[PDB]
């Protein structure tokens, strides 16, 4: 036959090829005609803020107001210290400074043991 | 560069085109006959006339407005709000 | 024939500002140019000299350019 | 039930509905003028013109061309008399007693 | 220095005793003539620095700082005076007369020759400020961000105290002149660690240190234009100049007990670029690029070599301006649109076109454009840091990349696109705000004609 | 998938769809005209074949078996027309097309310049005005109980009266500003 797709996470699958799309039974009817009811009533309360002669100013969102508070003022109080967050805060906070440490401090502790032997070149070298 | 259109060359042009095509006898369309009713196609005839209609005129009709366009003057009538001609 | 309106935003206050500026700047800029062109024309710049045996300079005698010594 | 009496946000004022000529200091048409006139005087006329001429004609800012001119002299007088133009050392080892050891 | 404190203490007679409509006026003009007056401070000697009095004296380190603070007062009152025009007249002259006053502690402040004297205005600076943020904020969560801001300077600041006067007593002065010439070195012993440790963490609490640089995205963002302003440009060099002054006393020991925050400030500066690269709010983007800038400023004077020292003076006074100017932007912005959001208003650049070329500018500068004096302090501190270990060039590419890609994420962000639809109140931009930019721009890009007045007592 | 004013695509009209699609990627991969009209014409009578079938479960796999045969032979990147989204001048004038409300803000010095036209813009906006209460007390009696259920607006029913919601659609900047 054809080789199938398959998804991947940076690769959706098509709306063509998904098999949930030919449904035709009458829950998925009701669903769409229900998604298509909120989806109207919002534009048409966007629409009724949007066209008015007499309005100078922004249409707020609610929305976006909504996205920016979880975004910024919500993830301390939903925060629960746990196996996970501890691991991860670990992992990720003293990770990379006690990586970058040891590799500084090697490096600095054999150019310094270099330059006291006089086994590096420092010729041209005053400028620091 | 880009000449100006008007609804008597977009009329002109896209009865052109209907004129063109063999299933159509030249002599029994107008501006206002129907493709299912008044000529006898398919729907498939329509997305071949809608798809000739594009390439004539150069720009894309999305397929939610095309199957709407159902007689000559409603083509004439999109191209023309599309481009925004007679201003 | 056919000339259409084009519908931009209002230019004439970031115009305004340009001109100002511009005005403004060149107000003491034009002088001070002109100044600077006759401290160095006419009075020019000083010579490098030993000083002399038995003679202190004042502080502002080290250095060349008239407005920088004055 | 209604809440406690608070006044409502009020309506934004447009500085360009009555005064179309303003250049957003002042509602009073006078005063604006009179500070955009000041600002642009005092600002870019005096302190920008007269600041970047006092910068530019500094009188030997740290020494530098008084170092250049110093620096040529003992470069002269170095190389006439075949001296080496710099030492290892800043000051005489005669002059410095080195721990016994 | 009394040539400039008395005129600034004259400052507080006018705004208290002009009329109700001219307050503005004759605040900006007799700022602007202080700050043309300020001038006289370049008297500066190849060997020598310049000392007035017992009290005050005025290096090349110095000099920069106070010209670029008695500048920026004019400009804060020209910033602060278009969302204080409902206020009462009696808390505009409070506010005039805080800022006068914050003025007055930060000249006091980058003059003062004693030890215990710098600590004593580098903590009265903390009370104006605390006001304006409390007060003249917009928000709720300003008396959040003036507790963590006061009690994050405080609690790092009291061992400095301890250990300062520890320094008078063991040493017998804490006069700058007498230390450079009574200085002895610092062995290695746990005492003199935690000596270490109290000197330094009021410092790098105020720049601030990745760790210690929770209070900067509230005190920054909760602030109004003016607070912002002066918090941005002035008072995270605080810390800087007290790092130059204090490292005298701290050798040898710091070339192993700076280690740890070298490792704290080369990967925060990557944190903080990433957390530019996905911020929602425009100030607090400001914000964390600042935290950069200023751990680049952090690593530069702790590896405590001639070419750092000259860069990081250069890239605090650089940023000092940048900053300065991408807030009042920002703040143009919330004044047109009333929302912080950064994806809400989209598309100024067709209706804001003169404002665009200054969010241009201004994007430039953050990214370091040579030659930008910018660009002059980010290159010698990365040429010093080269010079300490290689692998740090891997870091400062790194950082390079990331900020190039958030400056013009916000200017792309901000100006570029389609417009958005329903907001329909963007008025054309005023004289006012063009005049604060141009005083904003102009300097810095003068400034790169002779930057050798912006390098430092090491120059 | 996404429709202003359907819930749902039919079955036609996911057919029509696969046909348009087809044809356009068969364009593609055929760049001269006989040969494509050669495989237009095959592909026409591929779809004639099965045009009258009344089982709606073998027409459905039929419909699905045609997409995953579509899916194995797309063109990798096909023809898009200039304007079309995805094209090379798509969205390319949005940066010229500058809303009608920044007139309003306009300095009367630079209004001098064009009279006839900001008369005919006034009265143009008091029209608006007049008609702004008259078109929403009719969007209120029209909508049902509930919320609207499409986002298709009503027409004008009496004389004198504009359309509900008609500014923004009207007074929209032109193709080429
Ligand atoms: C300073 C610390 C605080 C910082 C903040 C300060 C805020 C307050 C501001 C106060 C006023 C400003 C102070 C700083 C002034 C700095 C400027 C200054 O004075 O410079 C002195 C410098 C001094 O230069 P110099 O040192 O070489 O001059 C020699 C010295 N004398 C004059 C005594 C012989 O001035 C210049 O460099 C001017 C040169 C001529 C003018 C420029 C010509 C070229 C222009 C560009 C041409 C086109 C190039 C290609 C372009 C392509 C497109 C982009
Ligand atoms: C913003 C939050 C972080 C803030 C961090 C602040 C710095 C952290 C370390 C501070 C230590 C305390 C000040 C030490 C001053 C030392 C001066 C000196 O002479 O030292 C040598 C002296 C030596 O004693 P001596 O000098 O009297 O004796 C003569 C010398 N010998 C010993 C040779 C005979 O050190 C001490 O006396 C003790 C120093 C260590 C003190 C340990 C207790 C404090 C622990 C840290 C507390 C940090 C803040 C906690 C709260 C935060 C907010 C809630
Ligand atoms: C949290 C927010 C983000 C971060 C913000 C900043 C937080 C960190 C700030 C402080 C960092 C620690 C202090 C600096 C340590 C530098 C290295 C050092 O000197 O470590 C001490 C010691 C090294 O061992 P050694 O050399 O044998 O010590 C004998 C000295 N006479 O080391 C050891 O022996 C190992 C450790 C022993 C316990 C040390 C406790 C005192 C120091 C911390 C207080």
């Amino acid at each position: 036959s054809f080789p199938k797709y398959e998804p991947s996470r940076l690769a959706s699958l098509p709306t063509t090829l998904d098999p949930a799309e030919y449904d035709i039974s009458s829950e998925t009817r009701k669903a769409q005609a229900e998604r298509l009811a909120i989806r109207s009533r919002l534009k048409r309360e966007y629409q009724l803020q949007y066209n008015d002669p007499s309005r100078r100013g922004v249409v707020e969102d609610p929305a976006l107001i909504r996205w920016t508070c979880a975004r910024s003022a919500n993830v301390y109080p939903n925060f629960r210290p746990n196996t996970k967050t501890s691991l991860l805060g670990a992992l990720f906070g003293i990770g990379p400074l006690i990586f970058w440490y040891y590799v500084f401090k090697t490096d600095r502790d054999r150019k310094e043991k270099l330059i006291q032997e006089g086994k590096l070149d420092r010729t041209f070298n005053i400028s620091y | 560069d880009a000449p100006p259109l008007t609804l008597e060359g977009i009329k002109d042009r896209v009865l052109y085109v209907l004129k063109l095509y063999d299933k159509i006898d030249p002599e029994k369309l107008s501006v206002n006959s129907h493709f299912m009713k008044d000529l006898g196609l398919d729907s498939l005839d329509q997305v071949e006339i809608i798809m000739a209609m594009e390439d004539e005129f150069g720009f894309e009709i999305p397929d939610i407005d095309a199957e709407k366009l159902m007689c000559p003057q409603e083509i004439v009538d999109y191209i023309a709000d599309k481009k925004d001609v007679y201003e | 024939g056919k000339r259409l309106f084009i519908i931009k935003p209002s230019g004439f206050y970031d115009k305004r500002f340009l001109k100002l500026l511009r005005f403004y700047i060149l107000l003491t800029g034009i002088p001070v140019v002109i100044g600077i062109t006759l401290i160095n024309v006419f009075i020019g710049e000083a010579e490098l000299a030993e000083i002399p045996e038995g003679y202190v300079p004042e502080h502002w005698e080290y250095f060349k350019h008239p407005i920088s010594r004055w | 039930t209604l809440r406690w009496q608070e006044d409502p946000e009020p309506e934004d004022e447009n500085l360009y509905e009555k005064n179309p000529d303003s250049h957003g200091y002042d509602k009073d048409p006078a005063v604006d003028v009179w500070n955009m006139r000041v600002v642009f005087f005092f600002g870019f006329s005096i302190v920008l013109v007269l600041g970047s001429t006092f910068v530019a004609y500094l009188p030997d800012y740290r020494m530098q061309e008084w170092a250049r001119r110093e620096a040529e002299r003992l470069v002269k007088y170095r190389e006439a008399h075949g001296l080496p133009l710099m030492e290892s050392n800043c000051f005489d080892p005669s002059k410095i007693q080195l721990p016994e050891d | 220095m009394l040539k400039y404190i008395i005129p600034t203490m004259m400052l507080m007679p006018l705004t208290w005793l002009s009329k109700n409509s001219m307050i503005w006026i004759n605040t900006t003009l007799h700022s602007l003539l202080i700050s043309l007056t300020s001038l006289l401070l370049l008297n500066q000697f190849g060997d020598n620095s310049l000392n007035f009095s017992l009290t005050f004296f005025s290096d090349s380190l110095s000099t920069p700082l106070l010209i670029l603070t008695m500048w920026l007062l004019p400009l804060m009152l020209m910033a602060s005076q278009h969302h204080l025009s409902k206020e009462n007249l009696a808390r505009k002259k409070l506010f005039i007369s805080m800022l006068i006053l914050l003025q007055l502690f930060l000249i006091m402040t980058f003059t003062a020759t004693e030890l215990i004297f710098f600590y004593i205005m580098f903590e009265a600076t903390l009370v104006p400020t605390l006001i304006i943020i409390t007060r003249w904020g917009n928000q709720t969560e300003r008396l959040n961000a003036g507790l963590y801001f006061l009690f994050y300077t405080l609690a790092g600041s009291l061992p400095l105290l301890v250990a300062l006067i520890y320094i008078q007593n063991t040493m017998g002065s804490l006069n700058f002149l007498i230390l450079q010439y009574w200085v002895q070195p610092m062995p290695n012993s746990w005492s003199n660690t935690f000596m270490w440790l109290a000197c330094m963490m009021a410092f790098m609490v105020k720049m601030p240190l990745y760790g210690l640089h929770l209070w900067l995205p509230k005190a920054h963002v909760e602030a109004p234009i003016a607070g912002s302003m002066v918090l941005a440009a002035i008072l995270l060099k605080l810390g800087g100049y007290g790092m130059m002054r204090i490292t005298l006393l701290l050798n040898p020991i710091t070339d192993f007990m700076a280690y740890p925050f070298i490792m704290l400030s080369l990967w925060g500066m990557i944190m903080t670029s990433s957390i530019c690269l996905r911020q929602t709010d425009l100030k607090s983007l400001i914000a964390y690029s600042s935290v950069s800038h200023m751990a680049l400023v952090i690593v530069a004077i702790l590896i405590q070599t001639p070419w750092s020292y000259m860069g990081a003076t250069a890239l605090m006074i650089a940023h000092g301006l940048t900053s300065s100017m991408l807030f009042c932007l920002a703040n143009s912005n919330y004044e047109r649109v009333h929302s912080r959001t950064m994806i809400l208003a989209r598309g100024l650049q067709t209706l804001l076109p003169l404002m665009a070329a200054w969010w241009l500018l201004a994007s430039l500068t953050n990214l370091a454009l040579p030659p930008s004096i910018n660009l002059i302090g980010e290159l010698f501190v990365v040429m010093s840091t080269f010079s300490w270990s290689n692998i740090t060039i891997i870091l400062m590419g790194l950082n390079m990349v990331i900020t190039a890609l958030y400056s013009l994420y916000m200017l792309i962000t901000t100006q570029r696109g389609k417009h958005t639809h329903h907001i329909n109140n963007i008025l054309p931009s005023f004289t006012r705000e063009n005049a604060l930019m141009s005083l904003h721009m102009l300097p810095l890009l003068l400034l790169s004609l002779n930057p050798k007045i912006i390098l430092g007592p090491l120059y | 998938a996404f429709l202003p004013s359907a819930a749902y695509l039919t079955h036609q009209q996911k057919v029509l769809q696969l046909y348009k699609r087809a044809l356009r990627h068969l364009e593609s991969r055929c760049v001269h005209r006989d040969k494509y009209r050669y495989f237009a014409c095959l592909l026409r009578a591929r779809f004639d074949e099965h045009k009258n079938e009344k089982d709606m479960v073998k027409a459905t796999q039929l419909l699905r078996e045609a997409e995953k045969e579509f899916w194995h032979g797309q063109h990798p990147q096909p023809y898009i027309f200039p304007e079309s989204p995805g094209g090379t001048s798509y969205e390319r004038y949005e940066c010229y097309k500058v809303p009608e409300w920044c007139l309003d803000d306009w300095h009367p010095s630079e209004k001098a310049m064009y009279p006839d036209y900001f008369a005919k813009r006034e009265q143009w906006k008091k029209l608006r005005r007049e008609s702004w209460e008259r078109e929403v007390k009719q969007l209120q009696e029209e909508t049902p109980v509930g919320g609207p259920r499409t986002e298709a607006l009503p027409p004008a029913r009496k004389q004198g009266d504009l359309p509900p919601l008609w500014w923004h659609i009207v007074t929209r900047p032109r193709e080429r500003p």
